[PDB]
């Protein structure tokens, strides 16, 4: 069986939408992330990382400070799978709210953005 | 939309089913052009804030190294992690950066002075825009321009008292906002001006654009809780 | 310079 982590004050899930021309900013802000995820910063809360990057399988991160260095393990290496699916991305928030259970949890959505549009908005136009 | 994987996106009314209702504290934004009105309204049960820029964001992202102990702290202040993000693109080569705060519980009220103002207008109306009268906070490629300050585009349709109850329910939405004087916009190559900034944009329907007010009409709820 |  899995045994959840204990409970914690927050849970924060970063979900990398990279598989496209972001991939190396990804990298750089995965970099920056574990720069801050020090034990003092992190208030014994869980920082989780759904990385989906170009040419490989998305991977489960937990970013944490065990024995002086902040960490970056692998929790899990995922199979492809449709990252923009929402019932993968509801699987994905599920795994991580029943391993890493909180009285608070938040989100980073992190990918391209167009508001509201269509994605096939430049077909809408003339 | 949101997310590209491969060939595939999220389109909003797809990503609000991804997400479970009244779970999150709050969605950060990493992303262009999220802080959209029509977006916020979509996933207004989602979350209690809604963290985000409505123009472009520079590809080095969010400060994340800075934000974390902001994002973890005991009294979470979202206020306080989107003024990491803005003074972080303060004096810098590309000093270029939008960011508003939304709280979500406000939206319903927001959506009743809307509601108030555009249900009753036509199209015509709304075409007859002119867009120099409004800021403009999009260049997407191929786009002759779709997205624009949300409070522009109103103050353009309501009467001096429906404009006053707009205001006092768009100050209780977006409880904090941000811009530097310009912003830039990768498919152009430059930053343009901000003259005018509420934190948020909206649609403004064009003549030109009918399949893409078609596809508004179907799949944003924005359209059919303001406009009907 | 790329944006999001």
């Amino acid at each position: 069986m899995e045994t959840p982590e204990p409970r914690t004050t927050r849970t924060i899930l970063v979900y990398m939408m990279a598989n496209n021309s972001l991939n190396s900013f990804a990298s750089k802000n995965i970099e920056s992330m574990i720069e801050g995820a020090t034990s003092k910063n992190l208030n014994g809360g869980n920082l989780i990382v759904y990385y989906a990057p170009a040419g490989s399988p998305p991977e489960l991160l937990r970013i944490k400070e065990e024995n002086g260095v902040v960490k970056k393990i692998h929790l899990k290496d995922y199979e492809k799978q449709n990252s923009a699916d929402p019932d993968v991305m509801r699987s994905v928030i599920g795994e991580v709210v029943s391993q890493y259970p909180a009285d608070s949890y938040g989100l980073v959505l992190w990918s391209h953005g167009t508001a509201w549009l269509p994605s096939d908005y430049q077909n809408k136009l003339k | 939309a949101f997310g590209q994987d491969g060939n595939n996106w999220m389109e909003i009314d797809d990503l609000a089913k991804g997400l479970p209702d009244d779970l999150f504290d709050f969605i950060l934004f990493d992303a262009c052009y999220m802080a959209s009105v029509e977006c916020t309204y979509e996933l207004r049960n989602k979350a209690e804030y809604i963290l985000a820029s409505p123009t472009e964001t520079m590809a080095d992202g969010w400060p994340y190294e800075e934000m974390m102990p902001q994002l973890f702290a005991t009294d979470l202040q979202l206020e306080k992690v989107g003024e990491t993000f803005y003074n972080h693109y303060l004096n810098n080569t590309y000093p270029y950066a939008t960011v508003s705060l939304t709280k979500t519980s406000e939206l319903d009220n927001l959506k009743s002075a809307i509601h108030d103002i555009l249900a009753d207008k036509t199209e015509s109306d709304i075409y007859s825009l002119d867009p120099k009268n409004m800021q403009r906070l999009e260049y997407l490629y191929r786009s002759p321009g779709m997205l624009y300050d949300f409070n522009d585009y109103i103050k353009q349709l309501a009467t001096a008292e429906q404009y006053d109850r707009f205001i006092s329910c768009l100050d209780k939405a977006v409880v904090y906002k941000a811009h530097t004087p310009k912003s830039y916009y990768a498919a152009i190559g430059n930053a343009l001006p901000i003259k005018s900034y509420c934190g948020l944009t909206i649609f403004v329907p064009q003549e030109s654009l009918p399949k893409m007010l078609e596809w508004y009409k179907q799949r944003v709820g924005w359209y059919k809780a303001v406009y009907e | 310079v790329l944006t999001x």
